[PDB]
């Protein structure tokens, strides 16, 4: 019923996730975009629809898991779209933007864009919300000041949560029941995770070679790494590497989400 | 009849959709048939618009980031995101108002920001000296920024040079 989706130069790749494990004999593609370089992935949990950026074009655009042609939502005004999120209850996106320097917001079709953050972003890239909750966190892998931040969807209360100790700030996931916020770094060289009530204490898992994105799925994370062009699953707690997935052609892998079966 | 495919790479062609798909592709390509560049390459691997041009990692002298996407064209190899101020196809020159030599070693002194004193640089331009990054001042105002008066000379904020 759930699957992981990641992004490849020209498509998005596809396997299933049978009781967090994943079925690489299965894996094939989703779409194939053949002009494109896809970035950020995102999935909309009550239409199953699967978004991703693209900084070939550049643009944004979606299509149903199930069937459908893509179709692109956005094209004018775009830099360097990286990374995307969803508000699946309000129906709105958001994304980053590295090259225009910021993140906006718009409906699901793209319609009514609206820039929430143009100040302080060099590198945003990873972003993801809770809905639930009404938060939104992002990275900005600024060489000389890295960082990790949160606000309201609804654009106040913005704050940095990490600042110390980051290196490059690829990715980060957020897991609603255990209120955990985690990202790779490719620079520190590991996987942080912090509740974002209690910020200080964070969890570090260590060994991680050049991490780009990340995703998770309960106790278990799922990133895409540079170095050896794999998709690695990672276990929170016991900090022990679960498995690796080569896919046959070995080019660049991007962004990674999971599609659930339900919200 | 056999695999339109580098490197002994088995295929799989759909014949309802008649897309072939090669199953591995030489480093640095991607696509369907590895007809195109990887991004952080560029290329023209099966010579689809021009003569064969094998993927090469962007030749950008050291002025792009490594972390970064999208770095150069896939096609022309057209630099797209140059640091340390520098800019052109190449990041061979540096950005409208710095200066300095863009294919220095060290990031610090490669491309520096022109700064020049709004008050003692002729017409407020905001471009310099290519490697002195002297800003043209205006009389009797001197410094690399033209924000000193000679000695003998006062009042820099006169807009025409200092004056006594």
């Amino acid at each position: 019923g759930t699957h992981l989706l990641f992004a490849q130069t020209g498509k998005i790749e596809r396997l299933p996730l049978e009781r967090n494990t994943m079925k690489k004999t299965e894996a094939k593609a989703f779409l194939h975009i053949p002009a494109k370089v896809i970035i950020g992935l995102a999935f909309d949990c009550v239409d199953k629809v699967v978004y991703w950026t693209d900084i070939s074009e550049p643009s944004i655009g979606r299509a149903s898991l199930h069937g459908g042609e893509p179709t692109t939502i956005i094209r004018q005004d775009l830099g360097s779209p990286e990374g995307i999120a969803l508000d699946h209850l309000g129906r709105t996106i958001f994304w980053t933007d590295s090259q225009l320097d910021r993140i906006e917001v718009a409906k699901m079709d793209g319609t009514q864009r609206r820039v929430l953050f143009d100040t302080g972003l060099v590198n945003p890239r990873g972003i993801v919300t809770d809905p639930v909750r009404g938060n939104l966190y992002w990275t900005d892998w600024n060489r000389d000041n890295p960082k990790i931040e949160t606000s309201h969807m609804d654009g106040t209360n913005r704050r940095i949560l990490a600042q110390d100790n980051l290196g490059l700030p690829n990715g980060l996931t957020f897991d609603a029941f255990s209120s955990q916020l985690c990202w790779v770094d490719a620079g520190t060289h590991r996987a942080e995770c912090l509740n974002p009530a209690q910020p200080g204490r964070r969890k570090v898992l260590e060994g991680l070679q050049y991490p780009f994105a990340v995703t998770s799925y309960g106790k278990n994370l799922y990133y895409t790494d540079w170095k050896t062009n794999s998709v690695i699953a990672m276990d929170l707690a016991i900090s022990k590497e679960m498995d690796t997935f080569h896919p046959h052609k070995q080019t660049r892998l991007y962004g990674i989400t999971i599609a659930l079966s339900q919200c | 009849q056999p695999c339109p495919c580098p490197g002994g790479s088995s295929c799989a062609i759909v014949p309802k959709t008649k897309e072939v798909v090669c199953t591995h592709c030489p480093t640095g390509t991607a696509g369907k048939r590895c007809e195109l560049c990887d991004d952080g390459y560029f290329g023209d691997p099966l010579g689809s618009n021009g003569p064969v041009r094998l993927c090469r990692p962007c030749q950008c002298n050291d002025n792009i980031d490594p972390n970064a996407v999208g770095n150069c064209n896939r096609l022309t190899g057209e630099c797209l995101k140059c640091i340390y101020n520098t800019a052109g196809f190449y990041c061979d020159r540096c950005k409208e108002g710095f200066f300095g030599n863009p294919l220095a070693p060290n990031p610090a002194d490669k491309c520096k920001a022109c700064a020049c004193n709004p008050y003692g640089t002729v017409q407020q331009q905001s471009s310099c000296n290519p490697v002195t990054g002297q800003c043209q001042c205006l009389p009797h105002v001197s410094g690399r920024d033209c924000g000193t008066c000679d000695p003998g000379y006062y009042n820099l904020q006169s807009g025409q040079g200092c004056e006594r």
